[PDB]
């Protein structure tokens, strides 16, 4: 994984959890970030794109921005629900394709 | 085009 982000991340319910990952100049510095949620046992599915912008169906919970070679998701109001494993990405431009963080887990309490 | 290839890059994670 090009991207780098913090393994795991726990709180409790109705917290705000933020998970933050830091690429390069390459990748999240001049490219937009995507967020991906993953749900124990269920296949991947787009959460959120264009660093800020909410997947078609996602919750309105979720946030995102970006700025520099950083970026993270914010989750508020923390539900049972949002038990995952989140993944950022972005276009690299050094490596001409898509680059991937090495995943957050989400654990609520 | 910007969702699109949001799609995109998750087709080329899973």
């Amino acid at each position: 994984p090009v991207l780098t982000q913090s393994p795991s991340v726990s709180a409790a319910p109705r917290q705000r959890v933020t998970i933050s990952v830091s690429g390069s100049n390459s990748n999240i510095g001049s490219n937009t970030v995507n967020w991906i949620q993953q749900l124990p046992g269920r296949a991947p599915e787009l959460l959120m794109y264009d660093d800020d912008l909410l997947a078609p169906g996602v919750s309105d919970r979720f946030s995102g921005s970006r700025s520099g070679t950083s970026a993270s998701l914010t989750i508020s109001g923390l539900q049972s629900e949002d038990e995952a494993d989140y993944y950022a990405a972005t276009w690299d431009d050094s490596l001409n394709g898509w680059v991937f963080g090495g995943g957050t887990k989400v654990t609520v309490l | 085009e910007k969702l699109m290839k949001a799609f995109e890059s998750l087709k080329s994670f899973q």
